[PDB]
């Protein structure tokens, strides 16, 4: 008759691939979930299936038993026999670890399951609950860790592989120090393992304002008494309209990014959000 | 949807890991080092393009019916296997301002393939 | 105590 | 020199074009959303502005104005002093509408308008709100009058060209009790009755007294119905994975979850049908309305 | 989200209408009686990948950096344009059981193509 690979939530064979074939033919194999069609109809009547119902009606379910069945790693069977391939982490060969999603989970194998479901991609980070702070961490042998835009714990191997080149592969530290290449900077923020931020472009030289500094790009400079350092940012950014409220270092608090950019753009000076959420004293 | 085991050759999703050194992404992206965005590949025939599954089925369907008579700018279009569902990766990167952001860039890898 | 260096967005 | 195409919610500009383009030349078009950047790199930074960004910075839209644009069939200016394209169907011309895609509209020009809005299907299927059975409704021209599964009602179109074939089996069983030249032969006769005639079953129609007198193609399941003494042949197999809850027994039993509704029914080789949703108790009438 | 509105090569969605006439699907569907999909043509070069304001550009974009240096395989595989969002339509037409049913034909008119 006619052989699938799929049954539908519902049930009704769908995907099909081989027309003009027995059953036990299309049932020797060991891939599960592969159904069967004990007719031939070739016509469109087969297309008016897909609509009319899941699919293919009088599916016919080729293991009701892990018979001879394949699956990457193990089958179970359970409910109304319909058994399914899922999780066996394989466990043995310690810890109550961290995600390279930034989730925590209680353990590995913890996390082995999931890694099983959806995301292979799915790493481990290091052992112990998440953290938000390099606070803390070995870092598996070789792995500076460092510090998300959320102000979180990531363990890594910084890039060594690229010092020197140019015209101006040459570039101004938010801390100051002038660096030779844009790959560079990446390197000593890599190596102080937190954002430091291109201040701008090109050699640095002590101004005392932020006209003296250039800015291509379009970006315009703003300042920031903190350290006593100028910025070019990019303003040309909008919103009016996710979200969030934050509230920020001047003693304030405000809306989206969107919301105060223009904030200091707009207005003048550089600003660090204090925290998400408002804040205050009454 | 799909998965490319055993000796199929129809549309199906080959897995397929890319190593952003092999690219060259290796010093803009931070981790995740590497990972799988496989893909599609598989000959797009007939009584099989609309029993895909896939979203783009029955439009596929309502088109090929047409090359079937060789019509309009069509017999010459073959219908080739494609992504049609894409599930988004976050990750960990210097934005254009070479500061520490992690973000989901969206259908940045493939859960189904589909006739086209 | 700290710091916070300034963002991109969110 | 660098064109676009889209103006990103954000700013940002995005979808590409040509390059070494100046404005003038790029924006020498009346198209609404066409913008232009004057950076420029040759790669990377642009996709890359995908990642972090939007789309691409500082990002000028060619048409601050809905001046000297140009639209399909009106400009009219956003609240943030915004152009964009707009809906115009000449009005001036009757009563609410329900339209083919059988949902009540406010009036014509409201849905003209919807109609270049998304779909550019859609149209007038006849005058008034969407109503809930061919009682009193006006349909237009030959268009005749008929229902769905549910019931709101339609205004469409019979053939009338039903070419008769030639075998001995090409025949089929109305659930009302006749049988049927062809298909287009029930098909047209279920357009006229204005309501759907079930298929019983693929035999020239014939009156057994019971399930095993009737033979069941496609492999489906009879299931006899004592009200008007007929049975006839419903496929199963269709499986209630999850969840539902609604319907009430038409066995003067309360039910629970449609789908079930039929399990029994095919499980008891026995009709089921569906009276008034959710759970029900008393009568109301004798018969029905009519459909499987 | 780019109508071929002229002087178009690459990726664009040519909508056009089909009328369920020409087609024979008139015999089973009561209304209505053709419908406009749209479908795609175009190229697909490299500047417009990580450009296409569309999904399929990332993934489109890193399978580039293969056929594009030269990398072996890709290579046989053309990379294509094809509809990357398709929107649903209602439908009015006899069932098996030759009943009449209104539907909507999930996922049926396409209407934002990409390169792929």
């Amino acid at each position: 008759g006619n052989c699938w690979l799929r049954q539908a939530k519902n049930g009704r064979c769908q995907v099909l691939y081989k027309t003009e074939l027995s059953k036990e033919e299309c049932c020797s194999t060991g891939r599960l979930s592969t159904s069967w069609t004990e007719e031939d109809v070739n016509d469109n009547t087969l297309f008016k299936w897909m609509i009319f119902n899941g699919g293919a009606p009088n599916c016919i379910p080729c293991k009701e038993t892990c018979e001879n069945v394949d699956c990457g790693p193990k089958c179970r069977m359970n409910k109304k026999n319909k058994p399914r391939c899922v999780c066996a982490p394989d466990c043995s060969n310690k810890g109550p670890v961290c995600g390279l999603d930034g989730k925590t989970y209680r353990n590995e194998c913890a996390l082995l399951k999931a890694r099983c479901k959806e995301q292979p991609e799915l790493e481990v980070q290091y052992q112990g609950r998440c953290k938000k702070t390099c606070r803390d961490v070995f870092c598996p042998g070789s792995s500076t860790c460092v510090v998300d835009q959320t102000n979180n714990a990531y363990c890594v191997t910084c890039n060594r592989i690229c010092p020197e080149p140019s015209s101006e592969q040459y570039l101004c530290g938010n801390d100051g120090v002038t660096y030779s290449s844009a790959c560079h900077l990446r390197k000593a923020t890599c190596l102080l393992g937190r954002s430091i931020g291109l201040a701008y472009e090109g050699k640095c030289i002590k101004a005392k304002s932020c006209e003296d500094i250039q800015c291509t790009g379009g970006k315009k400079c703003l300042w920031d008494f903190k350290v006593g350092r100028g910025r070019c940012s990019l303003c040309d950014e909008l919103c009016p309209d996710s979200d969030e409220p934050v509230c920020a270092s001047d003693n304030a608090t405000y809306a989206s990014e969107c919301a105060m950019k223009e904030a200091a753009c707009s207005s003048g000076v550089l600003l660090e959000v204090k925290h998400s959420g408002s804040c205050n004293s009454i | 949807g799909l998965e490319c085991d055993g000796k199929v050759n129809i549309c199906c999703k080959k897995q397929f890991f890319v190593s952003f050194k092999d690219i060259g992404w290796n010093d803009w992206i931070i981790a995740p080092s590497g990972y799988h965005a496989n893909y599609c590949e598989g000959e797009c025939p007939s009584h099989i393009a609309g029993t895909s599954g896939s979203s783009l089925s029955f439009h596929s369907t309502v088109i090929n019916h047409y090359r079937m008579r060789g019509h309009s700018p069509f017999a010459n279009l073959k219908s080739c296997c494609v992504p049609t569902k894409l599930r988004p990766m976050s990750m960990l990167y210097y934005d254009d301002g070479q500061n520490i952001i992690k973000k989901d860039i969206q259908n940045m890898i493939v859960e189904e393939c589909g006739c086209s | 105590a700290a710091a916070a260096a300034a963002a991109a967005a969110a």
